[PDB]
């Protein structure tokens, strides 16, 4: 009233409203998990000029299996951060799995040339996604040599990124034809890495996975998880059901929702009843209760 | 045969999943338009534009499935629908099969009568609902078309051919309709309101 004394009646002074305690998140079952296990865990890592794309579009990435092997040497992102990255909706993972050898694993990287980044492989300075550093080179090396990594030696010019090259061309050096044949500066493409379990720290075999992502125009189906929180009933909360944030109270419910239908609404399209995910049940919703505040007194 | 028969009023879906129970809901989205002609094909390829709603009776299977997407093959990528009787297997790899049929694969989805489909892109999604119906031919009277699936695909589809009758086609429409929900979310009742000034007032 802006006054001092106050005459006799009632009147309205504020608005209470019950707060809500909780912040409930609701979201699917986490099913159908990214395959990583078989490029992660796998003896028949592709060669580094015979590298594989891997196609991972349909499934839930799960970003976080990097701690599988938690003693990774080096996780070094290069797309986004880890902690943003683990919800990002992308439209597709192309992933190469293979082995070069030693500490010429650096070569895998922005900004770098030289046999790996030269004619094997390279990668674009404004590559998204991560390298990783856990070297098994225990198999991967045998005292016979294991001279059977395939991989290039030559080529005429620097090896675009993201392409394959099985290609057999001779680098004929020379001022002369070399018509296929080894005679001088000719040479075929592809060399050996031999290597047993006895060489240097940048001459050893390793243990390479890199795995970018990308997103053009078509709607992104890579996602990582949502990580769905418990359910709790007959007091104000903060819900999430898979789309739609609202704080109310939810209570059990005999509506009969169709197989197919997820919201619920009524006059004034006003969320009034929701379909829980992971269980199947139909949880109404009650705005979180207030009005205002008479106040009665004398003078 | 190209004869053409009377839509009536069929081709209505469920607009989106909101459950709504006895009420009068007014939306605006691609629809069959009331009482439209349909072509009863038994032509190479029809074109798509923005939807359509095949529909068929002939229960022998023969109607086995469709192909989407801009030209046929080679090119832009192409929708394979064909059904197996026990798979409804969905592919996005192209067969690359002939003009009369019986590459970078990157989609595999797996899951008397009259049988009603529609077909729809709107962006990056085509979503497909459907919906049987034991008829006693598209008789007069009312079914609504609940929702099967909403691909996440992102082609671009301008034509489309069907594999191998009751070789049902309408073409949707951005139409305005007033659509009734009984008491359990279910649509009995539909008005078009551009039909006939009568469905004007009703839905005004
Ligand atoms: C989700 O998983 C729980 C755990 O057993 C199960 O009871 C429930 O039926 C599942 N729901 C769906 C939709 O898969
Ligand atoms: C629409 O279908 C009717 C059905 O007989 C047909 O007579 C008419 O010619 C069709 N309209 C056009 C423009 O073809
Ligand atoms: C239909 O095709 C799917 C696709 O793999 C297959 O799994 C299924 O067995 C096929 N159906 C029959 C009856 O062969
Ligand atoms: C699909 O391709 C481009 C990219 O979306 C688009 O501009 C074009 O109009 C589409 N082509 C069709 C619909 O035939
Ligand atoms: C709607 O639900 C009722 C149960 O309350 C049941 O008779 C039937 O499934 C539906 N009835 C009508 C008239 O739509």
């Amino acid at each position: 009233l802006k006054s001092f004394t106050v005459e006799k009646g009632i009147y309205q002074t504020s608005n209470f409203r019950v707060q809500p305690t909780e912040s409930i998140v609701r979201f699917p079952n986490i099913t159908n998990l990214c395959p990583f296990d078989e490029v992660f865990n796998a003896t028949r890592f592709a060669s580094v000029y015979a590298w594989n794309r891997k196609r991972i579009s349909n499934c839930v990435a799960d970003y976080s299996v990097l701690y599988n092997f938690a003693p990774f040497s080096a996780f070094k992102c290069y797309g986004v951060s880890p902690t943003k990255l683990n919800d990002l909706c992308f439209t597709n993972v192309y992933a190469d799995s293979f082995v070069i050898r030693g500490n010429e694993v650096s070569q895998i990287a922005p900004g770098q040339t030289g046999n790996i980044a030269d004619y094997n492989y390279k990668l674009p300075d404004d590559f998204t996604g991560c390298v990783i550093a856990w070297n098994s080179n225990k198999l991967d090396s045998k005292v016979g040599g294991n001279y059977n990594y395939l991989y290039r030696l030559f080529r005429k010019s620097n090896l675009k990124p993201f392409e394959r090259d099985i290609s057999t061309e001779i680098y004929q050096a020379g001022n002369k034809p070399c018509n296929g044949v080894a005679g001088f500066n000719c040479y075929f493409p592809l060399r050996s890495y031999g290597f047993r379990p006895t060489y240097g720290v940048g001459h050893q075999p390793y243990r390479v996975v890199v795995l970018s992502f990308e997103l053009l125009h078509a709607p992104a189906t890579v996602c990582g998880p949502k990580k769905s929180t418990n359910l709790v009933k007959n007091k104000c909360v903060n819900f999430n059901f898979n789309g739609l944030t609202g704080t109310g109270v939810l209570t059990e419910s005999n509506k009969k929702f169709l197989p197919f239908q997820q919201f619920g609404r009524d006059i004034a399209d006003t969320t009034d009843a929701v379909r829980d995910p992971q269980t199947l049940e139909i949880l109404d919703i009650t705005p979180c209760s207030f009005g205002g505040v008479s106040v009665i007194t004398p003078g | 045969t190209q004869s053409y028969t009377n839509s009536f009023t069929r081709g209505v879906y469920y607009p989106d999943k909101v459950f709504r129970s006895s009420v009068l809901h007014s939306t605006q989205d691609l629809f069959l338009p009331f009482f439209s002609n349909v072509t009863w094909f038994h032509n190479p390829v029809l074109p798509f534009n923005d939807g359509v709603y095949f529909a068929s009776t002939e229960k022998s299977n023969i109607i086995r499935g469709w192909i989407f997407g801009t030209t046929l093959d080679s090119k832009t990528q192409s929708l394979l629908i064909v059904n197996n009787a026990t798979n409804v297997v969905i592919k996005v790899c192209e067969f690359q099969f002939c003009n009369d049929p019986f590459n970078n694969c990157t989609f595999e989805y797996v899951s008397k009568n009259l049988r009603e489909f529609v077909f729809k892109n709107i962006d990056g999604y085509f979503k497909i609902y459907s919906k049987h119906t034991p008829i006693n031919d598209l008789p007069q009277g009312f079914s609504a078309l609940e929702p099967l699936v909403d691909l996440p695909i992102g082609i671009n589809i301008t034509r489309f051919q069907t594999l191998l009758a009751a070789y049902y086609v309408g073409y949707l429409q951005p139409r305005t309709f007033l659509l009734k929900y009984n008491e359990n979310g279910t649509i009995t009742d539909a008005v078009d309101c551009a039909l006939d000034p009568l469905s004007e007032t009703k839905c005004t």
